[PDB]
RNA sequence: AGAGUGUAGCUUAAAAGCACCCAACUUACACUUAGGAGAUUCAAUUGACGCUCUGA
């Protein structure tokens, strides 16, 4: 039932493209983040 | 010092002149409306599932409470005494890959 | 009215991986993505890509490609963890790493003398000892591990009665945060179960009502 | 001096303290419909009204 | 010549009419009454009338068409329809007003000829 | 009038209400207004879950006073192994919850922990802050 | 095995009215507008299929 909060639309009118980038913390997991300059892998040291 | 981030950037207000086109077709709009109907019905069913689950588990809690009342009151005292463990309640959501 | 004192603890383990979606919700996600495409303004990457493409066109008349290429290279060289740790083994119902998209319920089999009953782990609370402390020491004893887990409150969840002199079964809720398990191949047959696995394994209507108040999702 | 009312005064079923828990109309039309019903009610005091004023067919309907 | 009730200034709606068109947009049903000043309903048009129940904006328009025919039937030619600002602005009510106006009913009413 | 039996028929201020600690009494338990902080790197998902908890509290009859937020905390961290930049936009939806009992609070906590979204952190604590 | 029994969630309705969810205005809720989904459990005033309680 997490897909309700994981599925939404941007209610505002002036914003850039949403890129589903994959953030990787050092814990060893990926997460879908909205970041410009769409690097597919986005690793933290 | 509340500094909200609701302000529209003047940079975007200047350079917001790149994609002014929006075009849709008859069949695309029909699928939009029909899929909106199906999704509305689906979220209604999911909400009704949520309602059934919460009323079922509330029923289980209240029958547990009334059986505890008919067996002992001091367990009710220590049970309605709420724990201080709830004060630093800090939990994290689900991930995508295991470590 | 001799009331035999008997408690228990219904232990949960919160899910880790996201729930796989249905095609209808994936279609709705695609529709929202199309909304984002037609509503967004001034994407930095695509706008500078088009700008540099037109500028190199003018320069040859009178970078985005290699950056996308190395994005693809790091996407392929990044190894991903096993999303499904259930069907790859299909048999180890005992391990804590069994299933990750839905929660798990601790459950155990041990044999008594009068009864041979499949039991969500019971407890023998004292008249002077609180049921919270009974649950803590019960998890300390019969699970022989180091579970650091959150207890939500002193408010109970499920109470049921059986008369022979009578006794009751008392159930809380608790979710695990960090688990150190030792000697997993032990004698007491403990299984972490799903909702359908509960509905298959459970014999009595008492555990049927347990399956009612355990979250289904 | 006072005088007790000659019947049930209005707004008396909901003089509970929990007005924050009672339903509390958010619209205008819903109050308007309740007000229309009250204006039709009998009302012991003094009013403008006082002065001036088969199953087979159902199955066929469902199929149609 | 007859008196319209020309008071009630601080209270919505005005009771200055001879015939009011009232619309009840409830759940699953659209009702349309045409009533005298004195409360007495004159001509009704229900979608629960179990005849027009066969064959919602289009339901509202159909109630308008049957109501306009019934008003010409009863010899009523002028109304005072009076909507709250939001269903004045609403889409189905504009269709209802248009349906009655080209059904043969004017949603204004002549002023009372004094003197 | 006052002496007439229809006195007070037009009263309305007794019907309209118009003009913090935590109590642990022993039979009625009520926490003070507690802050949930929805920490997320995704503004859309944070707003969606804030709206979810708002309608959940309204449907389960919890008065919600404030639904405010604290924005981005970028940290200028380097990608040490060359130099690569990484800006961070975290946002926290801080919503107040007033009405809680023991069993009902457990129900609400169970619901939100079952409905925890992807990459969103919950923080339940008190109101002793300075916004 | 026995009692209470029966119109979608609810009704001193009889196929009605309130509830439900969806898109937009909303930080958000709400209002409003567009929608849509919904019940007299079956067999002739009766019996049986279904829920609750009391049992084993």
């Amino acid at each position: 039932d997490s897909s309700r909060a994981s599925l939404t639309r941007v209610h505002r009118q002036a914003y850039a493209r949403l890129y589903p980038v994959l953030l990787v913390k050092q814990d060893g997991s990926t997460i879908h983040i909205r970041y410009r300059e769409p690097r597919r892998m986005l690793a933290m040291p | 010092i509340p500094i909200e981030d609701f302000i529209t950037p003047l940079k975007f207000l200047d350079k917001a002149r790149e994609r002014p086109q929006v075009e849709l077709t008859f069949e695309e709009t029909e699928r939009r409306a029909l899929l909106l109907k199906k999704w509305s019905l689906y979220k209604q069913q999911e909400r009704k599932m949520e309602r059934d689950t919460i009323r079922a588990m509330l029923e289980a809690q209240q029958e547990a409470l009334e059986e505890l009342q008919l067996e002992s009151p001091k367990l009710h005292a220590e049970a309605i005494k709420r724990d201080p463990n709830l004060f630093p309640f800090e939990k994290e959501g689900p991930h995508y890959t295991p470590p | 009215s001799p009331w035999r004192l008997l408690g228990a603890l219904c232990l949960q383990r919160p899910p880790v991986v996201s729930k796989p979606l249905t095609p209808l919700q994936e279609e709705m996600a695609s529709l929202l993505q199309q909304i984002e495409i037609e509503r967004s303004l001034y994407s930095d990457h695509e706008l500078r890509a088009l700008d540099e493409n037109q500028r190199l066109a003018k320069k040859k008349a009178d970078l985005a490609q290699d950056l996308e290429d190395m994005w693809e290279q790091k996407f392929l060289q990044f190894k991903l963890g096993a999303r499904i740790t259930e069907a790859d083994e299909k048999n180890d119902r005992t391990s804590l790493n069994r299933k990750l998209d839905r929660n798990l319920v601790l459950l155990v089999r041990e044999k008594f003398g009068d009864q041979d009953v499949w039991i969500l782990p019971q407890a023998e609370w004292q008249p002077g000892e609180t049921l919270r402390g009974t649950a803590e020491r019960t998890l300390a004893t019969l699970s022989e591990n180091n579970m650091e887990a959150k207890f939500l409150g002193n408010a109970p969840c499920g109470h049921y009665t059986f008369k022979f002199l009578g006794a009751k079964v008392f159930f809380f809720k608790a979710l695990l945060l960090t688990g150190d398990f030792s000697q997993a191949g032990n004698k007491g047959h403990h299984v972490w179960v799903t909702k359908d696995e509960l509905g298959d394994y459970l014999k009595p209507k008492y555990l049927a009502q347990v399956r009612r108040f355990v979250s289904d999702l | 001096r006072r005088t007790p009312p000659l019947g049930p005064m209005p707004n008396s079923d909901i003089d509970l303290s929990n007005l924050e828990r009672l339903e509390k109309y958010r619209s205008f039309d819903r109050y308007r419909r309740r007000a229309e019903q009250e204006a039709q009610a009998p009302h012991w005091w003094r009013t403008y009204r006082e002065y001036f004023g088969r199953t087979q067919q159902l199955l066929e309907r469902k199929q149609a | 010549v007859a008196r319209k009730e020309r008071g009630w200034r601080t209270v919505f709606p005005s009771r200055e009419f001879w015939h009011r068109l009232r619309v009840i947009r409830t759940q699953h049903h659209v009702e349309a009454l045409v009533e005298h000043q004195n409360g007495k309903v004159v001509v009704s048009a229900s979608t629960r009338e179990w005849a027009i129940k066969k064959h919602n904006v289009v339901a509202c328009e159909s109630i308008g068409r049957v109501l306009a025919q019934r008003c010409l039937e009863a010899g009523i030619n002028f109304m005072v329809y009076q909507p709250t600002p939001w269903e004045a602005a609403s889409d189905s009510m504009k269709r209802l007003q248009s349906a009655m106006t080209e059904g043969g009913v004017v949603l204004r009413e002549p002023q009372r000829i004094y003197e | 009038y006052k002496t007439k039996p229809t006195h007070g028929i037009g009263k309305y201020k007794h019907l309209i209400k118009a003009e913090v600690r935590a109590i642990n009494l022993g039979t009625d338990y009520e926490y003070g207004v507690l802050n949930i902080h929805l920490t997320a790197y995704d503004m859309t998902l944070a707003e969606s879950y804030a709206q979810y908890v708002h309608n959940l509290c309204n449907s389960l009859s919890i008065k919600v006073e404030e639904s405010y937020a604290m924005p981005t905390k970028t940290i200028e961290v380097l990608q040490l192994q060359m130099l690569l930049d990484s800006v961070l936009t975290t946002h926290e939806r801080v919503v107040q919850i007033s009405g809680l009992s023991a069993t009902f609070a457990e129900i609400f906590l169970e619901i939100i922990q079952s409905s925890l979204p992807e990459g969103v952190r919950l923080s339940v604590k008190e109101h002793t802050e300075e916004d």
